[PDB]
């Protein structure tokens, strides 16, 4: 959509339990919809009132670790669950998994509008900081740095530069606060060339398939492993419709009676993990929202990304 | 040129390398251990 | 392009997670990188150490990081003598050049 | 049936000890008891290339490129000081005794014919020839290596030590006995007795050996050479490291012993070419020739197999070999 | 069919040791034996960028930035004392002789052939050329490796030291005698006949060579200089090394010896350009060129290779510098 005003930068944000479970087919990472969602919630709660539209958002993800176990001699992982309450006889409820994950991720997310030349850079910095510290980013609490060395502060850089070098300096700047993470990109392109690849090698082949090449370590013979341009992974990339659109009241227990509803199911992309000075434009790197919402569709990615 | 070299009466399978022209330790095993290695680097060089 | 950036990302782990690069002295640390004591120098000393890395700009380790990454080809006489060691040369200098442009900015 | 004893383990006869190199001057070798040690110490060499090119490198302005980036290591080195003249190695040497008896056997009957086969040989002749060798072999400093190589004189003094103190002492001019000549003497037929009566088992010998060597003021000496690491750059390259005890220089036990198995005189070969050391498949490794091959009938294993086995016994010079090679030690069976 | 051998080491003939550099005043050069060693001290030097810049740097604010920070360092130096002008080095030389024999070589038929080819050079024309231009290389100081360059008088005293005294004694004016230019004398014959005799084995050549050369007051000297470890700090740096052996400065006994060496007059090349190291493939590696290139056949390896094995004996000048390389030493034979 809209290139970015400024770009503003949540620091280092610890997040205790996330959904490690992304998709019915990933897990690790939560989804980067969770994020785009984040960012939206953010602007539905503080956008409004300082007349700014905070839009797209750049992961960063200092460190992780999900709450998994690799059980005695299988190669697999299991998941650390919780123990919920019993049931009112006094009986085990029926246990549902559900991933959990320890994130420090930092949000690159971009931000427009009218509100930038009314207030402060620090201030709506510190405001949307405030917010997001009352927040949950993926189902996980979001721990708010109290009593350590200090606290990370923020800093909305404006996108507008007064030169190209002032622009790359504060650029080069903000890429060095957030160097010891790794950016999140969607990848679709090289996921679209790899499938045309793969069906010149043998016909009828799904993307499903190229994105499963793309994910296993395959092995060839003379034995050599096929390498990997960068850290290839699979995401899931929005929804596709199932069902009509149904009308706000229509739906049996919907979440409201003012907003249509529609059946949908997981679209599986590719996403590729990179150091965050590799892109040499900040304004890119952010995952935005693609509805189109005749067709179905629903779907996040990262437009000018190449 | 042989790529390992079993001593026979001390249990001991030597490793060629290159760079100085000689021999050197590799691990301890006899014939059977010297096979499964020649098996799994292939001989020769 | 992947060795410089996780070079990069091992330099800046260590020079904001611990402060060990300064724990203890000595007579050897190899102390010419001053990139692995970034704030180990600048923060604690305020014009012994700073105003000897922010004048000096020490940035040299690009050079002893392509002697480190000259073993990773091999050193055969006609690899040296055909045209890809001058292919490898050429492109190992121009990412080098790009980890000089991100280390000299360290003072910013 | 009496097969081959599937293992067998000689234990080593002729123990010699890490030779320790000191240093001073000569006329003075009777006050040499606190010379100091000849230091191994660090030097560093740079030099241009002088191996052979596989005629790919033949390209001139590739020679000159390669000659413009030289080889720079640096070498563990030993010299005499710059004023003193005089190597002093000094060594001891245990003759134990007990040659034919092996540490491990497997089977008692190849056992019982291996020690018959051992002892009727000293009963036909003792360690008789096989210490006036060996005795040789201390006589002519022959465990300096490449220390005795240009030497304006050599002289060994062997003592027999007893219970503290020297019982017999000998005095020997090492190059007026050659390398290569086994001959007669009335010093040397003492210390062949003695050695005989160290490997019969009919006593305990111990000697110590000490040999001067007029090399020159600061001079290079030659200690034994250990082997290197190479993990580091190939500046400090480190191409040398010699063998010190603590901080003094030294040449390997198992080299001094080597020079002192340097006996064989009875290859199959040409006996000009002076003798050799006692090996099975008698082998030498500066010459990369293995004489007495197993194509001939005259390595160690046909002769043992041969002698003990189905009872060919070979000539008198051959089970010498044979004996020397039970003296030298070695696990001789098979997997 | 008589294919080169696979090893071939040839062990160093002319072995020099470390030369020793002290310092004293002339006139009283024949008192010269308490004569204090030049001691390697540190001092600090504070250097300005002076190296070429590659037009990125060529910026003027960038080089004044630069200029602002100059580098420091600590350098080893050697100086003679205030009241000392003259500086004497002093090394041993020991002539070996035995040049044709290998000290490790596989093929037998290749070591009689090369054996053969020496004795019918030695034969035909003994070491007599060679040792007329080692005792020209001892007898001018070239030794003196930069020490010689702007002395005022440079004296080569040369001993031949027997079963403990002189034997013979030289005494050279090592600047007439230039560095280029392979004349005739008196006491140089003397000189060449006695390496020769060294060198053909028929006797034992041990030489005491001192050099005196008068530089100055307090003026620098210059010993060998060792490589460095590069781990400290940019202040700190030591950047420089000098050889000494304990506590006295030393020249290395590789650089006595290349210089030592300097005989080779016949490569293909400018003969204006003065005698070069006997090297195969000749080079020199300050002019960083290589004389005697393999497409040119006048390397060692081509010519010992058509001497040996196909018998096509080069010029007598050829065969010099061939019978120098032996001399030499080396690692010959491919793998």
């Amino acid at each position: 959509v809209t290139d970015p005003e400024a770009l503003l930068l949540l620091p280092r944000l610890s997040i205790q339990n996330a959904n490690a479970i992304s998709s019915p087919l990933t897990w690790g990472f939560p989804s980067p919809g969770a994020f785009t969602g984040f960012v939206h919630a953010l602007q539905r709660r503080v956008g409004i009132s300082l007349d700014i539209e905070l839009d797209g958002v750049g992961i960063v993800c200092h460190r992780f670790e999900a709450q998994i176990s690799q059980p005695a001699g299988k190669r697999t992982k299991v998941f650390n669950l919780t123990r919920n309450p019993l049931n009112r006889d006094g009986s085990t409820a029926a246990i549902v998994e559900e991933g959990r994950a320890h994130l420090e991720v930092s949000l690159l997310l971009g931000v427009h509008g009218d509100g930038l030349d009314d207030h402060p850079a620090q201030e709506i910095a510190r405001q949307v900081q405030e917010q997001a510290g009352a927040m949950r980013l993926a189902g996980g609490s979001i721990l708010p740095w109290c009593n350590e060395r200090f606290p990370a502060p923020n800093a909305e850089l404006l996108m507008l530069g007064g030169s190209d070098e002032q622009r790359r300096k504060n650029q080069r700047r903000l890429t060095r606060r957030l160097l010891p993470g790794f950016a999140l990109v969607s990848r679709e392109a090289l996921l679209q060339q790899h499938l045309e690849t793969l069906r010149t090698t043998l016909p009828e082949a799904t993307t499903l398939d190229a994105l499963l090449d793309l994910c296993r370590i395959n092995f060839e013979p003379p034995w050599q492993v096929r390498d990997k341009p960068g850290w290839l992974v699979p995401i899931p990339a929005g929804y596709n419709a199932l069902s009509p659109l149904y009308l706000p009241g229509e739906v049996r227990n919907a979440r409201d009676r003012e907003t249509p509803l529609r059946f949908v199911e997981n679209l599986f992309g590719l996403g590729e993990w990179l150091s965050p000075h590799r892109v040499a434009a900040l304004s890119d790197l952010l995952w935005y929202h693609h509805a189109e919402p005749d067709k179905g569709l629903y779907r996040w990615s990262t437009p000018r990304f190449v | 040129i042989e790529k390992f070299r079993c001593s026979h009466g001390y249990n001991e399978i030597y490793k060629y390398s290159p760079d100085h022209e000689a021999y050197l330790f590799y691990c301890k095993g006899g014939q059977g251990q010297l096979n499964k290695l020649i098996a799994e680097n292939g001989r020769f060089m | 392009a992947q060795i410089c950036d996780e070079a990069l990302q091992y330099a800046a782990r260590l020079r904001e997670l611990e402060p060990g690069w300064s724990a203890t002295p000595g007579c050897q640390l190899h102390d010419a990188e001053q990139l692995w004591l970034d704030p180990l120098r600048a923060q604690t000393d305020e014009t012994f150490l700073q105003r000897r890395l922010r004048g000096d700009w020490p940035a040299e380790v690009g050079n002893r990081f392509a002697n480190w990454l000259n073993r990773a080809v091999s050193s055969d006489s006609q690899i040296l003598g055909s045209p890809e060691a001058a292919q490898w040369s050429q492109e190992l200098s121009k990412e080098l050049t790009m980890f000089k442009e991100i280390l000299e900015d360290e003072r910013d | 049936i009496l097969s081959t004893a599937s293992v067998l383990a000689f234990e080593r006869k002729l123990d010699p000890s890490d030779a320790l190199m000191s240093a001073g001057a000569w006329a003075q070798r009777d006050a040499s008891q606190e010379w100091p040690a000849v230091t191994v110490r660090e030097k560093s060499v740079r030099g241009t290339i002088s191996n052979r090119l596989k005629t790919k490198d033949r390209d001139p302005a590739k020679l000159d490129a390669s000659i413009q980036s030289p080889n720079l290591q640096t070498v563990d080195v030993a010299n005499l000081p710059s004023d003193a003249d005089t190597l002093k190695v000094r060594f001891t040497l245990r003759v134990l005794g007990g040659a034919g008896t092996p540490s491990a056997c497997n089977d008692a009957a190849y056992r019982d014919k291996l020690l018959q086969t051992v002892a009727t040989y000293v009963n036909d002749q003792g360690f008789a020839e096989l210490a006036r060798r060996y005795a040789h072999n201390l006589a002519n400093a022959r465990f300096l290596w490449r220390n005795r190589v240009g030497a304006e004189a050599v002289e060994v003094r062997i003592n027999h030590i007893r219970q503290g103190e020297v019982a017999r002492a000998w005095r020997f001019d090492a190059l007026a006995i050659g390398l290569r000549d086994f001959k007669a003497d009335a010093e040397l037929d003492a210390l062949a007795e003695l050695i005989a009566s160290g490997l019969s088992g009919s006593g305990h010998v111990l000697l110590e050996v000490v040999a001067f060597a007029r090399i020159g003021d600061g001079q290079e000496v030659f200690p034994s050479q250990e082997l290197i690491l190479d993990k580091g750059d190939k500046k400090g390259q480190k191409s040398k490291t010699l063998y010190s005890v603590r901080d003094a220089a030294a040449i390997h036990s198992q080299k001094i012993g080597n020079a002192l198995r340097t006996i064989d005189t009875w290859y199959p070969d040409e006996d000009g070419l002076g003798p050799i050391a006692v090996e099975p498949y008698g082998s030498v490794t500066s010459q990369g020739k293995a004489y007495r091959q197993p194509k001939q009938k005259l390595d160690f294993y046909t002769l043992l197999d041969n002698w003990v086995l189905r009872d060919e016994a070979p000539a008198v010079e051959q089970q010498h070999y044979v004996i020397a090679n039970l003296i030298r030690g070695g696990v001789f069976g098979e997997a």
